[PDB]
């Protein structure tokens, strides 16, 4: 087929990819596959497929798949993440945003399977991230739904957000860790410059940002009002 | 391969790992460098908590990608 | 172009091939470097045992990728 991966190495962009397989036990490329994979789950979920490792004293049976960038030679362990939502525009569907017919495209897992070109998908993610309009799901992570507002369309493989570029991608990881602790029931240290993620006990109103040296800033504050701990109420 | 564990405060740790390493191994590797009991460690990647039993490859963590660390009491 | 063949012992050899080379050529080129009669040569690429009649391109073998060799 035609796979797509994010090559953080030389290309620093989305590129067509190679599908490769190693033995699940000896982590070597000697496993013969019984039949080719026929769907994404075959290569994404582990031990979805079985084969025979040809290493003399290895009984490996489990297929472990991985992808490489296809745009240049790669060393066999310089992997890239498959962006499984990205595909060639075989049916030539216009972008739901710029209405231009382009290739390749990202196809959301919403019921309509809406299509967006990578440039527009880039603009979607950046503005939604500046606005702090990414969505956190406790099972899935910090993600985004189909741009058209469809339900149950949260992108599952979060490496799609590599399209943000390196700086925006790192900010995305940070915001998402911030929203994670908050979802965990924690609080963000209000001391400007510290910003630790704190996990105080539930009842505790007196939170102390003290993980140690370089870990916490020492501040003691009030969950409800976010000032240094007072014993009265938040005016 | 190398990976980084970052706190939200900015402290950066650098670890040698294999993609098959489980999150529990990672947390041990952290306590070797920092003295933080693994029990107190919460690891986040792309806003998802990492489960102690699953592997770095389970989350498709790439070489030189960054995990976030948060501490529990 | 060059391609790599990794042996079971781990030592990685380097062959000069052309994409039209058949798998026969490759096995001859391997015994030239390391002396293993093709009869004992089994080549694996992408989870497929490599067939004598086909050519490197037939299998999408690209420049500077790797074949693994297993004996009979
Ligand atoms: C190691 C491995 O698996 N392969 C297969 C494969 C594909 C591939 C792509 C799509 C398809 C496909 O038909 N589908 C169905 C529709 C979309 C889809 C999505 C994910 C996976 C498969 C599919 C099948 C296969 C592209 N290169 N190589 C390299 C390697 C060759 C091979 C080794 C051993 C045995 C059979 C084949
Ligand atoms: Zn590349
Ligand atoms: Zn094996
Ligand atoms: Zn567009
Ligand atoms: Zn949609
Ligand atoms: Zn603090
Ligand atoms: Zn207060």
């Amino acid at each position: 087929s035609s796979f797509f991966v994010y090559c953080k190495g030389p290309c620093h962009k989305v590129q067509p990819g190679k599908l490769r397989v190693q033995c699940g036990t000896c982590r070597q490329a000697t496993l013969t596959l019984a039949q080719g994979p026929s769907c994404w789950d075959d290569v994404l979920i582990p031990n979805r497929m079985s084969g025979e490792c040809q290493s003399p004293d290895c009984p490996g049976t489990r297929a472990e798949f991985f992808f490489k960038c296809g745009a240049h030679p790669t060393s066999d362990k310089d992997t890239s993440v498959a962006l499984n939502l990205i595909t060639n525009n075989s049916r030539s569907i216009p972008c739901i945003a710029c209405t231009d017919v382009r290739n390749p495209v990202l196809v959301f897992q919403c019921n309509h399977r809406h299509v967006i070109c990578l440039d527009c998908f880039h603009l979607y993610c950046v503005t939604r991230l500046n606005d702090r309009q990414f969505v956190h799901d406790a099972q899935l992570g910090y993600s985004l739904p189909c741009v058209a507002g469809c339900p149950n369309s949260l992108i599952k493989e979060l490496h799609h957000f590599r399209i943000l570029g390196e700086e925006q991608y790192n900010r995305y990881q940070q915001y998402g860790a911030e929203e994670c602790v908050l979802q965990m029931g924690g609080v963000l240290c209000p001391r400007p410059g510290c910003g630790a993620g704190l996990l105080p006990e539930q009842g505790q109103r007196k939170v102390t940002c003290e993980g140690g040296n370089g870990l916490g800033c020492g501040f003691v504050f009030c969950r409800d009002c976010k000032e240094a701990y007072h014993e009265g109420e938040c005016d | 391969m190398q990976i980084f564990v970052k706190t939200l405060t900015g402290k950066t740790i650098t670890l040698e790992v294999e993609p098959s390493d489980t999150i529990e191994n990672v947390k041990a590797k952290i306590q070797d460098k920092e003295g933080i009991p693994p029990d107190q460690q919460r690891l986040i990647f792309a806003g998802k908590q990492l489960e102690d039993g699953r592997t770095l490859s389970d989350y498709n963590i790439q070489k030189e990608s960054t995990l976030h660390l948060v501490l529990r009491l």
